[PDB]
């Protein structure tokens, strides 16, 4: 071998010599810690929890359906769902299963619904396309008012059974029927507003029978498919027989990954499955989910007599995939063992603590520590009534910090506390944060939380880009095999970015050789 | 046979036959092992094709796929996400220790002749 080859590791984690078994099957994901000669572990644990319902495409073909929603009732596994996502006339059927409707109710309004019929007479719902003549997505919904399809009958109908639906999850929960926030969106309803995805949003943290919806659909504009999405956070007060209704009225099949939601997070576990329903070699090399994963929680979809037929063939089908599933597992491979320990939330490291105490008693006393910082750091932000000042923040706060500061002491513990500080839904941490942006701080915790807020900032607006830019041209039909090849490698450099200067570089690609696209790119540069 | 190959580094082949395996040397680039079945793709990286290449630079890269190239049976290419890569097959039974340092070797050479001149 020439001098420049003489000495080689593995550059990933890999297990070498014989392992021993740390912790077998603890706790309820079934969790197991193999460690090799040379430090590496290796974590065995069950799937995680299937819950979200994907449904590709409705219409005609979803008369098989029902036996689906049979089957995570069999099976003990509806009420674990807890979002439903359809893509066009899909959208029909997430929103009716979102608002509560049981297997039983809903097999039946599916049978004696007729969606052919339903979705043909949609009297010319192209009225979208043309007062879209004075992005897109959001010019779209501002359209919406000056358009009236309340009274079309499919939107109708979903309009009056999802009400239906809610209404009696509601009144079967007494405890959540009185609470304030729920008693106004029953009066609402019954004074005949139909359900928006906030209100399922609200109920579904309430009562587990109501699921959070997503509705995606692929709406042509000028040759180019736009990408339009309903939900909680895009569109919160819009009724959801409405958007079913538009989502199934586009003429381009959604992609099933535009449906499946990134989740920025503090280690490399998927936090859930989805259970895709449809209907029916690529090569990146990458840096030194797939569809194979997306295939791995695939079910292929296949005059009452055949609608029985169906839908039982279905419900067998989907129910030996949830038997199946069980028996699978999720394998990671970490550099040591409290890196492997890290990746465990809080829950699992406490399953693993009560059968191994001796392998977690250091993880367990850094996650207790780290909490109770996190909460004294909390405490200091609200009880601060400000975060802004001449001098940086306070002696509470940069208190807290030091405390998380002293259980940063290996890079791997170090990430976590930052990727922790970050979490959306804190609002304080959040505010933190943004009070902190662009500052240094003495603290290393902090500057590290402050330097992944910008990347996740960065790479929201990369996805943000890929969706409005990218996409439409990607999948415009007739689009040259040279553009889609540019278009690939804009979507892979926006993938990596992790600065406003990579994001500049992608754009500046595309106007310089891409043969509106060349508009919208300039548009996002400035 | 590629676990006496990876033995030269004191290495061995991991019981936990994935998919992609990455060697780094202390010395040039990672060299990523993906298995065929039936052999072995080996590939080294050399980022993203630049925009606004000049056409010597384009020759040079288009030229290493020739028949009678010095890096042969190296091959340039471009992996779907527009990536520029360096690759040959190893093939189980056929290609011994001694031929597969020599993909080796000239993925090696090749990156280093190259990388320059991708700015």
């Amino acid at each position: 071998l020439p001098e420049s080859v003489s000495d080689v590791r593995f550059s990933s984690p890999q297990g070498q010599g014989e392992s021993r078994t740390l912790t077998d099957s603890a706790g309820p994901r079934q969790i197991t810690l193999r460690q090799f000669e040379n430090g590496v572990t290796e974590l065995q644990l069950s799937r995680p929890p299937l819950t979200s319902l994907v449904l590709s495409g409705g219409g005609a073909k979803g008369a098989a359906y029902p036996g689906a929603m049979l089957a995570l009732e069999e099976k003990g596994m509806l009420d674990g769902i807890r979002s439903m996502s359809g893509s066009s006339a899909g959208g029909i059927t997430a929103a009716l299963l979102a608002s509560g409707m049981s297997p039983a109710a809903f097999k039946t309004l599916s049978d004696k619904m007729d969606l052919i019929s339903l979705l043909d007479s949609s009297n010319k719902k192209l009225k979208l396309f043309q007062h879209i003549s004075s992005g897109f997505s959001e010019l779209l919904l501002n359209v919406l008012p000056r358009i009236d399809s309340r009274a079309e009958p499919l939107e109708r109908l979903l309009r009056d059974e999802t009400r239906k639906a809610v209404l009696g999850q509601i009144a079967t929960h007494p405890e959540v029927a009185r609470q304030p926030t729920v008693a106004a969106i029953a009066s609402r309803l019954q004074s005949g507003s139909g359900v928006t995805f906030g209100d399922l949003d609200r109920l579904s943290a309430y009562i587990p029978q109501i699921k959070t919806l997503n509705i995606t659909g692929t709406a042509m504009f000028e040759g180019r498919p736009q990408l339009v999405v309903f939900n909680a956070s895009h569109t919160p007060d819009l009724e959801v027989a409405q958007a079913a209704h538009i989502s199934g009225s586009f003429p381009i099949n959604v992609p099933v990954p535009e449906m499946i939601d990134k989740n920025f997070d503090s280690g490399p576990l998927r936090r859930n499955d989805n259970l895709i329903l449809e209907f029916e070699k690529g090569w990146v090399v990458g840096v030194p989910e797939g569809l194979e994963e997306l295939r791995e929680q695939t079910v292929v979809v296949p005059p009452d007599e055949i609608k029985a037929h169906l839908q039982e063939r279905l419900q067998e089908r989907v129910g030996e995939h949830l038997e199946k599933r069980l028996q699978a597992s999720e394998r990671h491979t970490f550099a040591s063992l409290d890196e492997a320990l890290l990746a465990l939330d809080d829950s699992m490291l406490t399953s693993v603590a009560q059968q191994n105490p001796e392998i977690t008693d250091g993880a367990v006393a850094f996650r207790q520590k780290a909490r109770d910082a996190f909460t004294e750091l909390t405490v200091a932000i609200v009880s601060a009534n400000g975060l802004a000042g001449r001098l940086k923040l306070d002696e509470a706060m940069r208190s807290a910090l030091q405390r998380l500061d002293a259980l940063a002491d290996t890079p791997e513990r170090l990430a976590w506390l930052a990727a922790e500080l970050n979490h959306a839904d804190n609002v304080d941490h959040q505010q933190l944060l943004d009070a902190m942006r662009g500052q240094t701080v003495q603290s290393p915790v902090l500057a590290a939380a402050l330097a992944e807020a910008q990347r996740r900032k960065v790479a929201v607006i990369a996805e943000n880009i890929r969706k409005e830019v990218i996409f439409p041209s990607l999948y415009r039909p007739g689009q040259p095999d040279s553009n889609v090849a540019l278009l690939r490698r804009a979507e892979e450099q926006l993938r990596h970015a992790t600065s406003p200067a990579e994001i500049n570089q992608a754009l500046n690609d595309i106007v310089d050789n891409y043969s509106t696209t060349v508009e919208m790119a300039k548009a996002w540069r400035n | 046979m590629i676990d006496t190959w990876l033995a030269q580094w004191g290495l061995r082949l991991p019981s936990s036959n994935d998919a992609t395996l990455r060697l780094q040397p202390a010395e040039g680039p990672e060299l990523v092992m993906e298995r065929l079945e039936g052999g072995w793709l080996f590939v080294v990286e050399l980022g993203l094709v630049p925009s606004g290449l000049p056409l010597g630079v384009i020759l040079q890269l288009l030229q290493v796929n020739s028949p009678f190239s010095s890096l042969a049976p190296v091959k340039l290419a471009a992996d779907d996400a527009g990536r520029l890569v360096l690759w040959a097959e190893a093939r189980d039974g056929v290609d011994d220790v001694d031929a597969l340092n020599r993909l080796h070797d000239r993925l090696r050479e090749g990156h280093s002749r190259l990388v320059p001149l991708l700015e």
